[PDB]
């Protein structure tokens, strides 16, 4: 019934599309080249691009959120919602706030549609089944413990109990994420309009729905959206409040920013809702995804989203919508989370090179600049190192942080509670176990296994040590060299002893704003 | 439990004047269910006459129903109220109470678990 | 709107199947359900969404759709069977019930 959107003439749009992306690659390639080739204004330069482009993304994001608030429209409560939830090992209090959360939302009953599915069928899932059994005690709840999936009767007993009861529970098989989405989405049929998503361990503000119904209700052509899920535990340690604040910028600047031009790259899978008719329409080709990386298959929300944007229909994203969702607090268990979500993104970079002529260029311009600014960053960072100077090292030090304190102040402008002061610490973060991590996801793409376990029995995975000790060790080599090559130069020259003492004041100036940085995260998470 | 439903309130009324009945739910809550009262005339078939859903406000009523008969309902009671005015000879049966699900897209799940009967007659 | 429950009227032996069916104006988005009442007592959900059968039933009783048709079939009469059966159309603001079709013995 959902017809395939498409532009009205291709190899008009789309060579235009791919020769603009051509085009910038290239001239951001021979600026880079230009500069290499023929130390301060070469930075400079660097950072007035990332300003310009900081300013871009704000202005848009702003122009958005103003118009979202100023634009309302009263919402006629006769479009179905069903939430559907997956839970594989999930920590009891999790579950019951996120099942308490789901009950409480401010939404009809009769317009409400309750599906959890339980990755496993053994006698130590029965407890997920139990909580459930106990929250929805006295609703219209149907409980079902399936031997087997739909890729492995019973599949007559799951249909009809989940498009003819409101509260549904589901053990199945264990075979994943993949799996349990599949399943509840293809139990789901033709029963509701909207279908939306949520992990098992995330709580829902009461208006969420009532937001993101209202905001898919203004137009037709909206085929999917997410909302601004927040961490509910963010002093658990220092990465959680670093995980907060990215999440912060992200879903308050790029998601804001590309549903501005109708063009969200990715929909939050504890937050997100779909149309019933396209998600149907695009299940099964979304179960069978491989050569992605090899021949590995592959599935998630950003491949969802991707597919809602392959078949035409714009993605966008509201701020009135709220979640609250847990982040790990570890290293080890961090890092694992980001080369699982790069694997994602390398994998879905080559599936969504193709439909960029259907929603705007802004979203290839995003990809292909996001795409290209590690390389760039590592191939800069290597060169300054290598150069062979502690003056060089020492500038490319202090323009890292500059840069990174003045996004931080910037986004202190346009959050407005000053906070936000404290993202300048993520560069530590970023230059030190991040691009190593990325890398690491770009030379394992033909690997799998999720990477985290269930929040029962923590685990170890220690893997990511090893692209750490390379970064380190490949780091530790280029300062030496340099040091060396500095202390073996020639000095009592009037030029070298101004720059002795310039770049003293710069390590001095450089070991007070850091010490000012731990001074003030101390006494905000002590106070 | 087990869910039963109570009918009452039944009774000879004068034509032209109000009769009022209640339907009392055991083993379940109203809020949950819908709740839907049913007509069978003597010698004819069921007939529907008017539906609500509590927690939701959401009322419908029969072509012949509309602008005469209300239907409303109590949790805290667990209780159906219908007040029929106006009342006419044609409005004699044997009135039901029924509970049933939610209705989402093409799948119901029918009226389950009826109620008893209880007569209403409308003459002089 | 408006629902025809075709037979009205069957007379049938013991083990003889029976074929009751019903005619709807539109069932686009609008459940069908078959109920079965005694002379006397409450009428009793057999068949419910037009395919799946209710809880407790005999499996004798069998739903199906072809269309805007939809057919109720008895394997094997039973002596306890003999009712009247009614063939209901459930929606949002409108329910409309059927007529007729009394199974009766011969
Ligand atoms: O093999 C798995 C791993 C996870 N999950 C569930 O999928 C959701 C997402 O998992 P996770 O929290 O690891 O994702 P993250 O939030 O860390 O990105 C959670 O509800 C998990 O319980 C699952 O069904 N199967
Ligand atoms: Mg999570």
């Amino acid at each position: 019934i959902p017809k395939d959107l498409e532009p009205k003439h291709p190899t008009l749009w789309r060579i235009i599309y791919y020769s603009f992306g051509v085009v910038l690659l290239a001239t951001i390639t021979a600026a880079y080249v230009a500069e290499f080739q023929v130390i301060l204004f070469s930075l400079g330069l660097y950072g007035l691009a990332m300003l310009l482009h900081l300013m871009m993304q704000s202005l848009f994001a702003f122009l958005e959120i103003r118009r979202v608030n100023k634009s309302e429209l009263p919402c006629s409560f006769k479009k179905t919602v069903a939430l559907t939830i997956a839970g594989y090992q999930e920590n009891p209090e999790y579950l019951i706030k996120c099942l308490e959360s789901c009950k409480y939302v401010k939404y009809p009953k009769d317009k409400l549609k309750i599906i959890l599915v339980i990755d496993g069928n053994t006698e130590d899932d029965a407890y997920m089944m139990e909580m459930f059994k106990d929250v929805f005690h006295g609703e219209d709840v149907g409980t079902y413990v399936w031997k087997g999936n739909y890729h492995t009767e019973g599949i007559n007993m799951v249909e009809e109990l989940v498009r003819n009861k409101r509260c549904v529970c589901i053990m199945q098989q264990w075979g994943g994420k993949r799996e349990v989405m599949y399943t509840a989405f293809q139990a789901i049929g033709t029963s509701v309009d909207y279908v939306q998503v949520c992990d098992s361990d995330t709580k829902l503000d009461e208006l969420a729905t009532v937001e993101m119904v209202k905001v898919l209700e203004s137009n037709d052509m909206y085929g999917a959206v997410g909302g601004d899920v927040r961490i509910l535990n963010p002093y658990d340690s220092f990465i959680s409040f670093m995980s907060s604040l990215r999440y912060w910028m992200a879903f308050n600047v790029e998601r804001a920013c590309q549903s501005y031009f109708d063009c969200v790259s990715c929909i939050s899978g504890p937050l997100g809702m779909y149309r019933n008719n396209i998600l149907q329409v695009f299940l099964e080709a979304w179960y069978r995804q491989k050569f992605l990386g090899t021949y590995c298959t592959l599935g998630d929300d950003r491949h969802l989203t991707n597919r809602v944007l392959s078949m035409g229909y714009r993605t966008k994203y509201t701020h009135k919508s709220r979640a609250f969702s847990e982040t790990p607090s570890l290293y080890l268990r961090w890092l694992n989370q980001q080369t699982r979500w790069t694997k994602s993104y390398f994998r879905e970079w080559l599936y969504n090179a193709q439909w960029w002529h259907k929603h705007h260029i802004w979203m290839t311009y995003e990809s292909v600049v996001s795409f290209i600014f590690p390389f760039f960053i590592t191939a800069t960072v290597i060169r300054l190192i290598y150069a062979g100077t502690i003056w060089n090292v020492v500038w490319l030090l202090l323009c890292i942080q500059i840069m990174s304190l003045f996004k931080s102040i910037y986004a202190c402008w346009l959050r407005g509670n000053f906070i936000m002061l404290l993202m300048s610490l993520y560069s530590m973060l970023y230059m030190t176990g991040l691009l190593p991590s990325k890398y690491f996801a770009l030379l394992t793409l033909n690997k799998t296994g999720w990477g985290t376990s269930g929040r029962k029995k923590i685990v170890g995975n220690y893997m990511p040590i090893l692209p750490l000790s390379i970064w380190a060790a490949v780091l530790c080599g280029g300062v030496g060299y340099s040091i060396y090559m500095d202390c073996q130069n020639d000095w009592s020259t009037p030029e070298k002893q101004k720059e002795m003492y310039h770049l003293l004041y710069g390590c001095v100036g450089y070991v007070m704003y850091w010490v000012i940085m731990a001074v003030m995260y101390w006494v905000w998470v002590k106070r | 439990s087990e869910v039963q439903l109570v009918e009452s309130g039944g009774g000879l009324v004068q034509p032209g004047g109000s009769l009022r009945l209640s339907c009392a739910a055991s083993g379940f809550n109203v809020s949950s269910y819908y709740i839907h009262w049913v007509r069978q005339a003597p010698g004819k078939g069921l007939e529907w006459v008017a539906s609500i859903s509590s927690s939701s406000g959401s009322t419908s009523y029969a072509d012949s129903v509309k602008g005469r008969f209300t239907i409303s309902a109590d949790t805290s009671k667990n209780t159906a109220y219908l007040q029929m005015n106006s009342l006419r000879a044609e409005d004699t049966a044997v009135y039901y109470c029924a509970r049933s699900g939610y209705y989402w897209g093409p799948y119901f799940g029918g009226f389950d678990y009826w109620g008893q009967g209880t007569l209403v007659t409308v003459s002089s | 709107i408006q629902m025809t429950q075709s037979p009205s009227s069957l007379s049938a032996s013991v083990g003889d199947r029976v074929t009751i069916t019903c005619r709807a104006s539109q069932s686009v988005s609008s459940a069908v359900a078959w109920y079965q009442q005694k002379p006397g007592k409450a009428p009793k959900l057999l068949i419910y969404s037009a395919s799946s059968l209710y809880s407790g039933v005999p499996s004798r009783f069998s739903g199906s759709r072809s269309g805007t048709d939809f057919t109720l079939t008895i394997s094997s009469l039973q002596p306890e069977d003999f009712a009247t059966y009614y063939c209901q159309q459930s929606s949002s603001s409108l329910i409309t019930f059927g007529q007729g079709t009394k199974v009766e013995i011969k």
